[PDB]
Protein backbone atom coordinates (compact mmCIF):
# COMPACT_ATOMS: atom_id res chain seq x y z
CA UNK A 1 0.00 0.00 0.00
CA UNK A 2 1.13 2.94 -1.23
CA UNK A 3 1.38 6.87 0.56
CA UNK A 4 2.51 10.18 -0.34
CA UNK A 5 4.50 12.66 2.12
CA UNK A 6 4.64 16.45 1.05
CA UNK A 7 8.13 17.30 0.52
CA UNK A 8 8.38 20.88 -0.39
CA UNK A 9 6.81 23.92 -2.42
CA UNK A 10 7.93 23.76 -6.68
CA UNK A 11 9.94 26.87 -6.60
CA UNK A 12 12.68 27.82 -9.10
CA UNK A 13 16.04 28.77 -6.17
CA UNK A 14 18.34 31.91 -7.40
CA UNK A 15 21.78 30.32 -7.24
CA UNK A 16 21.23 26.97 -7.06
CA UNK A 17 24.13 24.23 -7.41
CA UNK A 18 24.96 24.02 -11.31
CA UNK A 19 26.39 21.15 -12.91
CA UNK A 20 25.66 18.26 -15.21
CA UNK A 21 26.74 18.15 -19.06
CA UNK A 22 24.61 18.44 -21.94
CA UNK A 23 24.51 15.23 -24.88
CA UNK A 24 23.22 14.91 -27.86
CA UNK A 25 22.34 11.72 -27.72
CA UNK A 26 20.15 9.51 -30.62
CA UNK A 27 17.53 7.63 -28.82
CA UNK A 28 14.85 4.91 -29.61
CA UNK A 29 11.53 4.57 -27.27
CA UNK A 30 9.90 0.75 -27.43
CA UNK A 31 6.76 -0.03 -27.20
CA UNK A 32 7.42 -1.10 -23.32
CA UNK A 33 8.27 3.06 -22.38
CA UNK A 34 12.11 1.69 -22.23
CA UNK A 35 15.08 4.22 -24.15
CA UNK A 36 17.86 2.91 -25.32
CA UNK A 37 20.77 4.24 -27.86
CA UNK A 38 20.62 3.63 -31.68
CA UNK B 1 -3.64 18.01 -1.04
CA UNK B 2 -1.86 21.12 -1.17
CA UNK B 3 -0.16 21.82 -4.59
CA UNK B 4 4.10 20.61 -3.97
CA UNK B 5 6.01 17.69 -4.55
CA UNK B 6 5.83 14.96 -2.48
CA UNK B 7 7.57 11.97 -2.02
CA UNK B 8 5.67 8.24 -2.92
CA UNK B 9 6.73 5.46 -0.12
CA UNK B 10 5.59 2.38 0.99
CA UNK B 11 5.28 0.00 3.55
CA UNK B 12 5.16 -3.56 1.94
CA UNK B 13 9.17 -3.84 1.96
CA UNK B 14 11.67 -3.29 4.99
CA UNK B 15 11.09 -0.78 6.90
CA UNK B 16 9.21 2.48 4.77
CA UNK B 17 11.49 2.75 1.01
CA UNK B 18 10.84 5.60 -0.85
CA UNK B 19 10.00 4.16 -4.40
CA UNK B 20 9.62 7.76 -6.36
CA UNK B 21 8.00 11.51 -6.53
CA UNK B 22 5.25 13.42 -7.58
CA UNK B 23 3.55 16.36 -7.97
CA UNK B 24 0.20 17.84 -7.02
CA UNK B 25 -1.00 20.43 -8.99
CA UNK B 26 -4.85 22.04 -9.43
CA UNK B 27 -6.25 18.91 -7.12
CA UNK B 28 -3.71 16.35 -9.49
CA UNK B 29 -1.33 13.93 -8.95
CA UNK B 30 1.49 13.23 -11.28
CA UNK B 31 4.01 10.75 -11.02
CA UNK B 32 5.54 7.84 -13.72
CA UNK B 33 3.95 4.87 -14.51
CA UNK B 34 6.59 3.08 -13.01
CA UNK B 35 6.65 4.34 -9.54
CA UNK B 36 3.21 3.20 -9.07
CA UNK B 37 2.32 0.72 -11.97
CA UNK B 38 -0.98 2.10 -11.50
CA UNK B 39 -1.80 1.45 -8.06
CA UNK B 40 -3.98 3.28 -5.63
CA UNK B 41 -2.34 6.04 -3.52
CA UNK B 42 -3.28 7.23 0.01
CA UNK B 43 -2.89 10.30 0.91
CA UNK B 44 -3.42 10.84 5.02
CA UNK B 45 -6.66 8.84 5.58
CA UNK B 46 -8.09 9.30 2.05
CA UNK B 47 -7.86 7.95 -1.43
CA UNK B 48 -6.33 9.18 -4.41
CA UNK B 49 -7.45 6.72 -7.50
CA UNK B 50 -5.47 6.54 -11.32
CA UNK B 51 -7.13 8.46 -13.66
CA UNK B 52 -5.03 8.48 -16.64
CA UNK B 53 -1.68 6.69 -17.47
CA UNK B 54 0.33 5.03 -20.42
CA UNK B 55 3.29 2.94 -20.18
CA UNK B 56 4.98 4.21 -23.26
CA UNK B 57 5.02 7.63 -22.28
CA UNK B 58 5.44 6.49 -18.54
CA UNK B 59 3.62 8.42 -17.03
CA UNK B 60 0.30 8.51 -14.56
CA UNK B 61 -2.13 11.27 -12.77
CA UNK B 62 -4.69 10.60 -9.92
CA UNK B 63 -8.11 12.32 -9.25
CA UNK B 64 -7.70 14.07 -12.97
CA UNK B 65 -6.36 14.13 -16.06
CA UNK B 66 -2.64 15.41 -16.89
CA UNK B 67 -2.50 19.34 -15.55
CA UNK B 68 1.43 19.92 -16.47
CA UNK B 69 1.68 21.69 -19.77
CA UNK B 70 5.23 23.44 -19.82
CA UNK B 71 7.59 22.97 -22.30
CA UNK B 72 11.60 22.99 -21.76
CA UNK B 73 12.33 26.11 -24.46
CA UNK B 74 15.57 24.20 -26.45
CA UNK B 75 17.71 27.25 -24.74
CA UNK B 76 17.65 27.72 -21.40
CA UNK B 77 19.43 26.40 -18.35
CA UNK B 78 16.40 24.58 -15.82
CA UNK B 79 16.34 23.22 -12.87
CA UNK B 80 15.87 19.08 -11.24
CA UNK B 81 13.83 19.95 -7.84
CA UNK B 82 15.57 16.62 -6.68
CA UNK B 83 13.91 14.68 -3.46
CA UNK B 84 16.08 11.81 -3.25
CA UNK B 85 15.52 8.68 -0.58
CA UNK B 86 15.81 9.70 3.29
CA UNK B 87 17.37 13.12 2.29
CA UNK B 88 15.79 16.95 2.01
CA UNK B 89 14.44 18.22 -1.51
CA UNK B 90 17.53 20.36 -3.63
CA UNK B 91 17.51 21.90 -6.74
CA UNK B 92 19.94 21.42 -9.41
CA UNK B 93 20.68 23.69 -12.38
CA UNK B 94 21.78 22.18 -15.75
CA UNK B 95 21.78 22.94 -19.55
CA UNK B 96 19.69 19.92 -20.95
CA UNK B 97 21.13 17.60 -23.63
CA UNK B 98 18.92 16.29 -26.44
CA UNK B 99 17.55 13.12 -27.07
CA UNK B 100 17.01 12.70 -30.85
CA UNK B 101 14.05 9.89 -31.69
CA UNK B 102 12.62 9.22 -34.97
CA UNK B 103 9.22 10.50 -33.99
CA UNK B 104 11.62 14.40 -32.75
CA UNK B 105 13.54 15.79 -30.30
CA UNK B 106 12.91 15.53 -26.23
CA UNK B 107 15.37 17.74 -23.88
CA UNK B 108 17.42 15.28 -21.23
CA UNK B 109 18.69 16.06 -18.01
CA UNK B 110 22.50 14.42 -17.23
CA UNK B 111 22.49 13.59 -13.17
CA UNK B 112 22.27 10.79 -11.54
CA UNK B 113 20.59 10.35 -8.60
CA UNK B 114 18.69 7.01 -6.68
CA UNK B 115 16.01 4.88 -8.62
CA UNK B 116 13.45 6.14 -5.78
CA UNK B 117 14.30 10.04 -6.73
CA UNK B 118 12.20 9.17 -9.88
CA UNK B 119 9.22 11.27 -11.05
CA UNK B 120 11.01 14.52 -9.30
CA UNK B 121 10.59 17.66 -11.27
CA UNK B 122 12.21 19.94 -13.74
CA UNK B 123 11.55 23.67 -13.78
CA UNK B 124 11.74 26.46 -15.80
CA UNK B 125 12.68 30.37 -14.61
CA UNK B 126 9.08 31.06 -14.16
CA UNK B 127 8.83 27.57 -11.51
CA UNK B 128 6.49 25.68 -14.34
CA UNK B 129 6.97 22.03 -14.33
CA UNK B 130 8.20 21.47 -17.74
CA UNK B 131 8.76 16.83 -16.96
CA UNK B 132 9.46 14.73 -14.97
CA UNK B 133 12.58 13.05 -13.92
CA UNK B 134 13.60 9.53 -14.17
CA UNK B 135 13.57 7.61 -17.61
CA UNK B 136 16.19 7.51 -19.54
CA UNK B 137 19.15 5.52 -20.91
CA UNK B 138 22.73 4.31 -19.47
CA UNK B 139 25.25 6.38 -21.86
CA UNK B 140 28.86 4.71 -22.87
CA UNK B 141 30.80 6.35 -20.17
CA UNK B 142 28.30 5.08 -17.89
CA UNK B 143 26.42 8.22 -17.44
CA UNK B 144 22.84 8.00 -16.33
CA UNK B 145 20.71 10.75 -18.64
CA UNK B 146 17.01 11.47 -17.91
CA UNK B 147 14.08 12.50 -20.99
CA UNK B 148 12.54 15.33 -19.65
CA UNK B 149 9.13 13.55 -19.69
CA UNK B 150 6.31 15.58 -20.34
CA UNK B 151 2.33 14.83 -20.95
CA UNK B 152 -0.47 16.48 -22.99
CA UNK B 153 -3.21 18.70 -20.97
CA UNK B 154 -6.56 17.85 -22.89
N1 LIG C 1 15.26 8.13 -11.15
C1 LIG C 1 16.32 7.98 -11.51
C2 LIG C 1 17.71 7.88 -11.95
C3 LIG C 1 18.22 6.48 -12.05
N2 LIG C 1 17.49 5.44 -12.19
C4 LIG C 1 18.34 4.23 -12.23
C5 LIG C 1 18.05 3.54 -13.57
C6 LIG C 1 19.25 2.73 -14.07
C7 LIG C 1 20.54 3.54 -13.98
C8 LIG C 1 20.85 3.93 -12.53
C9 LIG C 1 19.75 4.77 -11.89
N3 LIG C 1 19.55 6.21 -12.04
Amino acid sequence: DMYIERAGDITWEKDAEVTGNSPRLDVALDESGDFSLV
Amino acid sequence: TTDGVYRVMTRRLLGSTQVGVGVMQEGVFHTMWHVTKGAALRSGEGRLDPYWGDVKQDLVSYCGPWKLDAAWDGLSEVQLLAVPPGERAKNIQTLPGIFKTKDGDIGAVALDYPAGTSGSPILDKCGRVIGLYGNGVVIKNGSYVSAITQGKRE
